[PDB]
Order: structure tokens, then C-alpha cells, then sequence
């Protein structure tokens, strides 16, 4: 995957001392000692992860050299350091379910568990910080905090079922959505009363989950390039440049995050995917889906905090397909009980 | 160091000798740095067959270098250390120094207990998260709590803020560079505040935290790595992914090193890579031996004052248990 990067550096000069350039090395070691010796960050392309921690290495090695290259091919960065405050545009993990709050706000619930590794720490912190009538999901029953990879995990689905409300929410990785998915069928058959919500990938690896319920630009990275490229443009200094030496320098460049600084505060001087932070963007907009049938049907207009629903609203659950009542109350009760003459007599 | 570590080469490998089990082979760690970090990785895993027992070496003035190692370790599933004179903190999924930035904060904080003070600050804010969660966490007492205002770093802006504490004591931690801007600003620095800085660690450049072998040498940091090596030898006896640099990829980490003492110190870590009731002092300059270890108190210099009146508020008192109006009776614990 070359060609996209090629008409990017055709496109680089377009709004006006060299272009970069790079090779694609599938592994990190090779790739890695070749980062500097090969030529802040303008190449930061991930060619095609099939790993999953890949691409930090040579980010890592660039930081040393502080270059904060923007990560492209990512969805879940676990970065906020450990780097060095790496450029990023593609929002991570991080907000992804915050989105689900506000929607579950104003859509149809108050009250809605919501489940688990550290990507899934951190998305469950956000949540509940974003929260800061009144109400509240799992904060107000439990969250759940497991290991990846545990099969068999009944006891979670069994003490989930007992609460008060059947809506509940999930981020982790694909086998672990599977195995809640078909644990769901398991353990009180979850549905017809429940909710799900889960990032697009998870829909997407998710082979079997019928009754659960997502891009702009991810697995197609067309469209956005160029902005992205676009926004480096005008990350020239006026005010040293930046150095290319990596051998017999051990020093670091002092422009680094003098410019880092400025490349956060810009912002829009451009279109489309364009238009904070660290390492991350502000703005973007996101649809849903229900996955009616063995279609998940990405349809929404949830677009942050406007939500313009259409095209066959809902059928959430697996069972009852109709207008999700949302929360749901309990009959059984257990009491207390203390010994004490006034209105408690025990006897044998 | 260079030559040195040819003496390195034969005493601290006879001191494998003082604690070896059994131990197969330790002949050298090789520095060879060839004053470049771009290939010491390289060269690292070239020399990198028949495995390797475990060598150390790392030393860099002014400690971002563990992530290099994280990946190299990753890469050859190497569990081998390399520094202790420098450290630092990070999370990355072997990587094992002295270090703990909760450690300096609750030892700061007992410093704070027996010496009667009531800490409203914020330097520049790197991973400010970790620094202020824990003062805040630790806010949730019954003595201290009084201070708690925050600030921020960047010059008239920076001395409005310090300006707007005060608060007699004060203490705040940042990186050196931002932390030269304390002393460039409202000219506040009056000798009625002590500060403490964790964050920067190193050293001076007045009362501040560090390393139990901070004033020791390299000898001792090649002797603790070497009991750390033997350590995970012995535990290994109840594979480095081949060593191979040219399973799609390795998972583990501290599988068999878990916790050990040595030289009178707990050369143990967590599986965080956190260090575990480890051993820390204080520093005294006008460095001073101020400050602890088995999760204890040690504090010299048992002064009663302050140095206070920074501002005529404290007024010796004294009088005599006369009984009906002074009353005197034992306290353990704390008083009533
Ligand atoms: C970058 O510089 C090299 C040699 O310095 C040159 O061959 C190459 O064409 C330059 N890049 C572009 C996009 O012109």
C-alpha cells in the first residue's frame, strides 16, 4: 500500500523543503532501526496492521526524536506518557461510548448497565467523568472490570440478568464480544428488554449477535489524507528547523515541542474529515445500527450531540422487536431485620 | 565509566559468587555504547547465542529509553534489565529500577504528619493525572487537607497564580525546565516554604526525596542487578523468542521474578513494574541524610518550631499539670 501515499506527496504542494517519503516494513524491529537512518513526523503511516501494538515502536522512536507522527490506521490508542504526546486525528476508543450517554440521555433510557483491558478502564472512567433529575447506568448498579480471553464466564451474565434493568452496554475485544454475544442466549436468554452498544468494529467481528444494537473514515483512510496532510502544511515554523541526524546526535531538538504545541492549537484550515487536545480531535460524526436480521443496517444521524434518527428507527431486542420501554422495576425485595421487643418477637 | 567496567567485569562478578546457587554463567555485561542509541539496540541483539544468563548497562545524564527497551524485550522476549542509576515510570506491555512516584508522595506526606503542617500546587502539568489523583486521594484523612487550590505553569501570569496561594509551605513537581521558571517568578521564595518535587527526580539543580543507593555508586546498582538476574535464575530453575532481531509475537512478563531482599533492601517489584515497599531517604541542602523502608517511620532532626513566623502567630505557652484546669493523662494511637 504505496499509491495513496505517493498521490499525497504529489498532493503535498498544493497549497504551497523537501516531501517525505517511506517504505513500508511489516515488522517493527527492521522498521524501527530504519525510522531515522532512513531519512516533525511527515510520514506517520501505518501500512496495514495486522497486530495490534505494531505501530507504536517507530512513534515511540520518533518521540525520541520528537516527531509526533498522526496515527491513521488507528481506532482504540491507548496513548492519552509512555510516547511523547503524539499527533493524532482519528478520535480513539476513549470517547466512542461517551457518545452513548448523552444519545442514552435523551433517547430512550436513564438507568443502563454497561460492561468492561485498559482501553476498556479508560472508556469507563471517560463515561462516568462525562456523567460528572438525576441518573446513572452501571454507576448506579456495578461495572464490570474481568480478563480478556475467559471462556465460560457465566457467573457475569447471571448476575447481570438479576438487576433491576436488562439494558446494558460493552467495549472489549472481538472473541470477548462473541463470548458475552453467545453467553446472552445462555443465562436468562438476554433480550427482549435489553439494549446493546459497542464500538463499529465490535458490530463488525461481531459474526453472531443478533439482537445488539460507527466510522467516517476508518478501513477506508481515502478521503482524509489529504487534509491530514493539509494540516502539516501549515505546521511550518516562522518564529531551528528539524534536524535529520541520527547518528552522532544524542541531543534532543528543542523545536520538538515548540511547534508540537502550536500543531495542537491549530485548528480547521481545512475540509471535510478536517475540522484538540493532545493528540486528538475535538469533532467528528457517528451513526448506528440494530442489526435487523443478519444486516447491521448503519443507520443513525447520532453526529455527537445532534441525533437526527430515521430509516426504520429501532428493533432493539431479539425477542420483542417492538418500542423498547427502557427501564425496568422489580417485585421481590429482601428486607432486614433486627431483634428487639417494640416490634420484633422470634420464637422457635 | 569505559575502563571501569573492566574492574566491573571481576569484582561484582565475584560478587554473583557471594549469592550463586548454581548459577550456570554470568561473565559480563559489555557496555561497547559506541556513544550512539540508534544501533545500540541493533548491536544489543546481535550479540544477543545459547540465550543469554543476563547483562546490564545503561547510564544517561538528563531516562527516555525504556520504551527502546520495551520493544527489544518484546522482540526477543528479553526479561533482562540494563540501568539502575537512572529510571523512570511507564506502562508498556525485563523493565525493573528504583522508582516510586507514590512512594515519594506518601513519605512526603508522614514527613508532613510528625512535623505539624497543614498543598495547592501544579507545575506544567506532565501526566499531572498520576501526581494530583494521589494528593487528592490522600486528602481524604483527618489531619491534612487544608491546602488543595491547584496552579498551573507556562511570566506576570505565573506570578499572579504563586502570588495567589501562598500558604506558608508550598510544594510542586514539574520537569527542570519548567521548574527554573519557580525561581524566574511574584519572587515569592520565601525561606518560610519547603518544596518537593517528585516528578523530576534526579537530583539538586533544599528537602527532597530519593533513592536509597542514590548516594551509593554504581557498584551497588551492578550488585543489585546481578542478585536481580540470580534471583530469576533460581526462580526459572523451581527462552528469549530466540533472540532473533535479522509466535508472531511474544506475552509475558515476570513470570518468575517476583520479590527478594538483598544488601538489607527489598529489590522487589509489582507486576506493574512498581516498586514494593522499597527504600527511600530525604535530601538536606542548604544533600543532607533527612529521611525509611519496612513500611516504617524514620525521621532525624526531631525539631518542635518551624522556622514559621514567615508573615508573630505562635506564642510560647507552657503551665503545670495543676489538675483542675490542666489535665495530663496518657494518650498510643492518638490523643481524645
Ligand atoms: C528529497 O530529497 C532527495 C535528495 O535530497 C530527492 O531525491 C527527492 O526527490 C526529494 N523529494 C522530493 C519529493 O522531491
Amino acid at each position: 500500500h504505496e499509491q495513496m501515499f505517493r498521490e499525497a506527496v504529489n498532493q503535498a504542494n498544493k497549497r504551497h523543503l523537501n516531501a517525505t517519503s517511506v517504505t513500508h516494513k511489516p515488522n517493527a524491529i527492521q522498521m524501527a532501526l530504519s525510522v531515522c537512518e532512513d531519512l516533525a513526523i511527515l510520514v506517520s503511516h501505518p501500512p496495514t496492521p495486522n497486530d495490534h501494538f505494531t505501530p507504536t515502536p517507530v512513534s515511540y522512536t520518533a518521540g525520541f526524536y520528537r516527531i509526533p507522527v498522526l496515527g491513521l490506521t488507528t481506532r482504540m490508542s491507548i496513548y492519552s506518557s509512555i510516547h511523547l504526546s503524539f499527533l493524532r486525528t482519528v478520535p480513539p476508543y476513549s470517547h466512542q461510548s461517551s457518545v452513548w450517554f448523552e444519545m442514552m440521555r435523551v433517547y430512550s433510557w436513564n438507568h443502563i448497565i454497561l460492561l468492561v483491558d485498559h482501553e476498556g478502564r479508560a472508556a469507563q472512567k471517560r463515561l462516568e467523568t462525562l456523567l460528572e433529575d438525576n441518573k446513572r447506568g452501571p454507576k448506579a448498579e456495578k461495572v464490570l472490570q474481568f480478563d480478556p480471553g475467559t471462556k465460560n464466564v457465566t457467573a457475569l451474565l447471571m448476575e447481570a440478568k438479576e438487576l433491576e434493568a436488562r439494558v446494558i452496554i460493552l467495549s472489549a475485544s472481538e472473541d470477548d464480544a462473541a463470548t458475552v454475544y453467545r453467553a446472552a442466549a445462555m443465562l436468562n436468554m438476554t433480550g427482549s428488554g435489553y439494549v446493546w452498544l459497542v464500538g463499529e468494529r465490535e458490530i463488525s467481528g461481531n459474526a453472531l449477535r443478533y439482537a445488539p444494537d460507527q466510522l467516517i473514515n476508518g478501513k477506508n483512510e481515502s478521503a482524509h489524507i489529504s487534509d491530514a496532510v493539509g494540516v502539516v502544511a501549515q505546521a511550518v515554523h516562522e518564529l531551528t528547523d528539524p534536524p535529520r541526524g541520527c547518528v552522532g546526535n544524542t541531543n534532543i531538538w528543542k523545536t520538538g515541542p515548540l511547534f508540537k504545541r502550536v500543531l495542537m492549537s491549530s485548528k480547521y484550515a481545512d475540509g471535510v474529515t478536517g475540522r484538540n487536545e493532545d493528540g486528538d480531535r475535538k469533532f467528528a460524526n457517528y451513526s448506528i445500527m440494530n442489526l435487523q436480521n443478519r444486516k447491521l443496517v448503519q443507520v443513525g444521524i447520532y453526529n455527537g450531540t445532534h441525533v437526527i434518527p430515521n430509516d426504520r428507527k429501532i428493533i432493539w431486542p431479539g425477542g420483542e422487536t417492538e418500542k423498547p420501554r427502557g427501564y425496568q422495576m422489580s417485585t421481590r425485595l429482601k428486607i432486614v431485620t433486627i431483634h428487639q421487643e417494640p416490634f420484633v418477637y422470634v420464637k422457635p | 565509566p569505559a575502563y571501569a567496567a573492566e574492574a566491573a567485569r571481576l569484582g561484582p562478578a565475584v560478587a554473583a559468587a557471594v549469592r550463586s546457587p548454581g548459577l550456570d554463567v554470568r561473565p559480563v555485561a559489555l557496555v561497547l555504547n559506541g556513544s550512539d542509541p540508534r544501533s545500540l539496540v541493533l548491536q544489543l541483539c546481535d550479540l544477543l547465542g545459547l540465550r543469554v544468563h543476563g547483562v546490564v548497562f545503561e547510564d544517561d545524564s538528563r531516562p527516555a529509553v525504556a520504551p527502546i527497551l520495551d520493544f527489544l524485550s518484546a522482540q526477543t522476549s528479553l526479561p533482562i534489565v540494563a540501568v539502575h542509576g537512572g529510571a523512570a515510570l511507564v506502562l508498556t506491555p525485563f523493565l525493573q529500577l528504583g522508582s516510586s512516584t507514590e512512594q515519594q508522595l506518601q513519605v512526603i506526606f508522614e514527613v508532613l504528619e510528625e512535623y505539624d503542617w497543614t498543598v495547592a500546587v501544579t507545575t506544567r502539568a506532565p501526566g499531572h493525572r498520576a501526581f494530583l489523583s494521589y494528593i487528592e486521594v490522600l486528602t481524604d484523612g483527618s489531619l491534612v487537607g487544608w491546602e488543595h487550590r491547584g496552579a498551573l505553569t507556562l511570566e506576570a501570569v505565573l506570578s499572579a497564580q504563586l502570588r495567589s496561594v501562598s500558604a506558608q509551605i508550598r510544594l510542586l513537581f514539574c520537569a527542570r525546565e519548567e521548574a527554573e521558571p519557580v525561581f524566574r517568578a511574584a519572587g515569592l521564595t520565601g525561606s518560610g516554604y519547603v518544596w518537593f518535587m517528585v516528578g523530576p527526580q534526579l537530583a539538586g539543580g533544599l528537602f527532597a526525596v530519593r533513592s536509597a543507593g542514590w548516594r551509593d555508586d554504581l557498584a551497588r546498582r551492578v550488585a543489585a542487578g546481578v542478585a536481580v538476574v540470580a534471583r530469576g535464575a533460581q526462580a526459572l530453575l523451581r527462552p528469549e523468542l530466540g533472540h532473533d532481531c535479522r509466535t508472531h509475537r511474544g506475552e509475558s512478563l515476570h513470570r518468575y521474578f517476583m520479590n527478594i531482599t538483598w544488601d538489607n533492601r527489598d529489590y522487589s517489584f509489582n507486576e506493574d513494574g512498581f516498586l514494593v515497599n522499597p527504600s527511600l531517604v530525604v535530601i538536606s541542602l542548604t544533600w543532607e541524610v533527612v529521611g525509611w523502608e519496612q513500611q516504617t517511620l524514620r525521621l532525624k532532626y526531631p525539631l518542635w518550631s518551624r522556622y514559621g513566623r514567615f508573615l508573630t502567630q505562635h506564642l510560647t505557652v507552657a503551665t503545670l499539670e495543676e489538675r483542675p484546669f490542666v489535665i495530663v493523662e496518657p494518650a498510643s494511637g492518638t490523643c481524645i
